[PDB]
């Protein structure tokens, strides 16, 4: 099928150039239009500007003309998109998408992220129910991970053994650096006969950290 | 025995993006 | 460019209902015959979905569910009937002037019965003390309705700041939403104080929910 | 038998997108 | 006998982008 194969997430210190791409498939690739938009989260989409690859002819949104520059490599069934300058507000995920009178089939989106902030890996701090506690049918655990950047980071527990009685809550952004956290509910019974872990992997800074939850 | 025929015509392309709006009377 | 506005902001409808969205344009957007507007569905970690194109032509491979009508400079969306695959965010755009605009976005949350949430208190880790920082997590799950306040208490008196809190959504599977909230204290301020308690107010409970934790 | 023929030639080029709307007003 | 006919041809071009509307009055 049609596939818009995006390029891998991106950091960039403020001021400097970026270089994006999508490997397009599955059609005439000359034969329509490619588009960018810009979505920064909790905000609206934002039409960047197009290009026809058939010539490398091109179209820009007002607002981005400065900042874009849209290309095109008809060997490589290819479409690229250049930012410069970046200024933290350029920080957010692009989508590469085709154009037949509408936006029928996009790229599941490259995602930049702008700032001075350096990469961080995560400490990670285990949840064991309090010192002082009624136990239930249900205990819930869980554990934190804080102090880390840049943003992509996933909690698997008891090695992938569970996924429903999962809560994974979305990072927060603390002192410039980044916090998230994670809770998983077994039976009572469960734990702590049987051995819960949360397994924290941050590809980002090539580090994963695994933490074995001890009661008191 | 000789070659086949050529092939059909291709498709024809997709339509081009719109313009924008109009200078001021 | 051309503004489009979405309404309502977000909306709670019961599966098997019928939802409604309305998106409503600066200056119409007709060319000769037809209109062009088109609307799109779009669900977290993914890129936009088509949905509708031209208001009352339905992309194929789109469940019946979805039907759209719109003429002129007023258009609106609609699903019948609403169901779990169906939480999203959607959005209305034109492919009439350039620069194409989108719309603001509409969140699309499941009514269902209301569930009291269940609350956990996590004293730090001594590892993270060792560290020399002090933070108080406070797990809120499987609740709704959404509209929830979380309230800090030291030694029987309130805190308002350091405060962290996030929250998940309503999903495919999970109909009911739960939330976080970290309060991160220094090491030296921990130690002072002796007891701790996050406070809960919610529809489901005219008393507040409350959980503590005596230091030691 | 013998081999297939060639390609066929290449489509026609799509059609020239729309002029926006009308401008502001004088 | 003859092979098969040949491929369909490339699918053309995307049109060209639109043009600035006409001026208000």
């Amino acid at each position: 099928q049609v596939q818009l194969q995006q390029s891998g997430a991106e950091l960039a210190k403020p001021g400097t150039s970026v270089k994006m791409s999508c490997k397009a498939s599955g059609y005439t690739f000359i034969s329509y239009w490619m588009n960018w938009v810009k979505q920064r989260p909790g905000q609206g989409l934002e039409w960047i500007g197009a290009i026809n690859p058939s010539d490398g002819y091109t179209e820009y949104n007002q607002k981005f003309k400065d900042k874009a520059i849209m290309t095109a490599d008809r060997s490589s069934s290819t479409a690229y998109m250049q930012l410069s300058s970046l200024t933290s507000e350029d920080s957010a995920l692009y989508y590469c998408a085709r154009y037949g009178g509408y936006f029928d089939y996009w790229g599941q989106g490259t995602t930049l992220t702008v700032s001075s902030a350096k990469t961080t890996p995560p400490s990670v701090y285990p949840l064991a129910p309090g010192c002082g506690d009624t136990t239930g049918s249900s205990v819930t655990l869980g554990c934190l991970v804080k102090g880390y950047f840049p943003e992509s980071v996933t909690v698997t527990w008891s090695s992938g053994s569970l996924s429903s009685s999962v809560h994974t809550f979305p990072a927060l952004l603390q002192s410039g650096l980044y916090t998230m956290s994670s809770s998983v509910t077994v039976p009572s019974s469960t734990w702590p006969s049987q051995t819960v872990t949360c397994s924290v992997a941050h590809p980002a800074s090539s580090t994963t950290v695994d933490k074995k939850l001890e009661p008191s | 025995g000789p070659p086949g025929p050529p092939g059909m015509p291709g498709e024809r392309g997709a339509a081009g993006i719109a313009g924008p709006k109009g200078p001021p009377g | 460019d051309i503004v489009l506005t979405q309404s309502p902001a977000s909306l709670a409808v019961s599966l098997g209902q019928r939802a409604t969205i309305s998106c409503r344009a600066s200056e119409s957007v007709e060319y000769f015959g037809t209109s062009l507007m088109q609307w799109y569905q779009q669900k977290p970690g993914q890129p936009p979905k088509l949905l509708i194109y031209a208001a009352s032509n339905v992309e194929s491979g789109v469940p019946a569910r979805f039907s759209g009508s719109g003429s002129g400079t007023d258009f609106s969306l609609n699903i019948h009937p609403v169901e779990e695959d169906d939480i999203a965010m959607y959005f209305c755009q034109q492919s009439r002037e350039v620069p194409y605009t989108f719309g603001g976005g509409s969140k699309l949350e499941i009514k269902r019965a209301d569930a009291a949430p269940t609350v956990s208190i996590f004293p730090p880790s001594s590892e993270q003390l060792t560290s020399g920082g002090a933070s108080v997590v406070c797990f809120l799950n499987n609740f709704y309705p959404k509209d929830i306040n979380v309230k800090w208490k030291i030694d029987g008196s309130e805190r308002q700041n350091g405060v962290l809190n996030s929250w998940t959504d309503q999903d495919s599977k999970d109909s009911t939403y739960s939330m976080s909230s970290t309060l991160t204290l220094t090491k030296d301020e921990y130690e002072r104080h002796n007891s701790y308690t996050c406070e809960a107010t919610h529809k489901t409970s005219t008393s507040p929910i409350v959980k503590s934790f005596n230091r030691n």
